[PDB]
Parts: structure tokens; C-alpha cells; sequence
């Protein structure tokens, strides 16, 4: 929900540590056309 | 071959679908491992 | 694209033409430094077959759906080697002992025993193994015990 993100040739990276998380915010939202992954399901990352 | 070797790994992070494709893979690797070990103990079961 | 791209092109952003060979993942490359496209060395800022290593964004709203921009982040996360600085929202429970329990400590879902513990810990671990490969200690994460 910020307004700027990176290019691609010089893509941002940033860390996030010492707080929690919650995905239900991403996983119930039509705003991402795609939420995609490869070693979880969605659905557990709540939990994870 | 699966994710990973610990199986509540799998069943803390895949949902049955993709889980099953990692699953597969420990259940063929042990249930093997068992078919290796109790033929070895067989053999050696007539060694005694 | 209802947000990003401009009328004449959004040129501000740029991709990546060109380099050496392929790169090894989560390499950044921020050189602006030409490519070199046939037989011959370059000099200065530019050349006849020396190749600007970047092309700039032209996005604009008339542009169709694929050729307009949409914005991606990708999420990356690693699991198990250490005492997870970051975990989703679910809710503890108090603290039981010596029962047989559906246990779980940052996702180690299993079914165990919990006894209180005088092996050794220095202040860095969170989990204990032994001679048999197995999960065999753990320190409760909100009372160091
Ligand atoms: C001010 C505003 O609309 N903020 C939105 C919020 O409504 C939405 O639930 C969330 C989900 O990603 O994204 C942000």
C-alpha cells in the first residue's frame, strides 16, 4: 500500500524482522491478480 | 526428493494436493529402506 | 497501469539489454557501462557497435493489457535454521507439561511429551538432536526454560 516501487534493473530489497506477520490481507484481496508460490500454500502461511 | 525430510514439513506448509507429490516420495524412499533393512535381517536372521 | 503509466511513457524506469553472459541469482547490477557488441574495443560514453546496457520504460495507458506495467513483489522466506525473527498471526495457548500433547513451536506441528530439561544450553540455541538423528529438546520461546 505505499505508492513507489523499484525497476526491475535495480529491484529493492528490503528485510523484515522482529514483528509479525498476517497473509490473510493478501490472500482475500482481488487488488493482486496473482499471489503465486512454490514451496507453500497460501493458505498456511498464516500459520508458518 | 520431496521439499523436505521431516514430514510434519510438509504437513506445516502444503495442502494435500502438493503435499501429496512430496509425501509420495518419503513414503517410497522409506517403505524401500524397510524392503532393504528386513531382507539384510533375513538373511542374517539365517546367519544366526 | 491507473497508476503508473504516463501519457508519453513512463521512461523513468529502465530493464536490463545486455551483459557478459547471465547473471546467479539476487544479483543487483547497477552499472550504466556499455556493452560491447562486435570485434571492436569501446571508449568514451558510447560507440559504433557498443550498446547502452539499459532500454527505458514506455509505458503508456493506450498501450493493450500485457504491454501496460504491473507492479510485482516477491516475497522470499527460509525455515527451521534458527529462531524465527518473523511468524503469522496465530494465538498461543498457556503452557502445559508432562501430558501427551499435540504440540507446535513456530510451526514444529507434532506428538510429544514436554518435561522440563537439565541439558546444557548456552544462551544461542532453540533446539537439541542426538545419536539417533532426532528432535529431542526445545526452549519455549516467551520463558527461556
Ligand atoms: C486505504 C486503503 O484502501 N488501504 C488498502 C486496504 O483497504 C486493503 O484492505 C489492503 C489490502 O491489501 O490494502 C490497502
Amino acid at each position: 500500500n505505499a505508492t513507489r516501487f523499484a525497476s526491475v534493473y535495480a529491484w529493492n530489497r528490503k528485510r523484515i524482522s522482529n514483528c509479525v506477520a498476517d497473509y490473510s490481507v493478501l490472500y482475500n484481496s482481488a487488488s493482486f491478480s496473482t499471489f503465486k508460490c512454490y514451496g507453500v500454500s497460501p493458505t498456511k502461511l498464516n500459520d508458518l | 526428493g520431496a521439499i523436505s525430510s521431516v514430514l510434519n514439513d510438509i504437513l506445516a506448509r502444503l495442502d494435500k494436493v502438493e503435499a501429496e507429490v512430496q509425501i509420495d516420495r518419503l513414503i517410497t524412499g522409506r517403505l524401500q529402506s524397510l524392503q532393504t533393512y528386513v531382507t539384510q535381517q533375513l538373511i542374517r536372521a539365517a546367519e544366526i | 497501469n491507473n497508476l503508473d503509466s504516463k501519457v508519453g511513457g513512463n521512461y523513468n524506469y529502465l530493464y536490463r539489454l545486455f551483459r557478459k553472459s547471465n547473471l546467479k541469482p539476487f544479483e543487483r547490477d547497477i552499472s550504466t557501462e556499455i556493452y560491447q557488441a562486435g570485434s571492436t574495443p569501446c571508449n568514451g560514453v558510447e560507440g559504433f557497435n557498443c550498446y547502452f546496457p539499459l532500454q527505458s520504460y514506455g509505458f503508456q495507458p493506450t498501450y493493450g493489457v500485457g504491454y501496460q506495467p504491473y507492479r510485482v513483489v516477491v516475497l522470499s522466506f527460509e525455515l527451521l535454521h534458527a529462531p524465527a525473527t518473523v511468524c503469522g498471526p496465530k494465538k498461543s495457548t498457556n503452557l502445559v507439561k508432562n501430558k501427551c500433547v499435540n504440540f507446535n513451536f513456530n510451526g514444529l506441528t507434532g506428538t510429544g511429551v514436554l518435561t522440563e530439561s537439565n541439558k546444557k544450553f548456552l544462551p544461542f540455541q532453540q533446539f537439541g538432536r542426538d545419536i539417533d538423528d532426532t528432535t529431542d529438546a526445545v526452549r519455549d520461546p516467551q520463558t527461556l526454560e
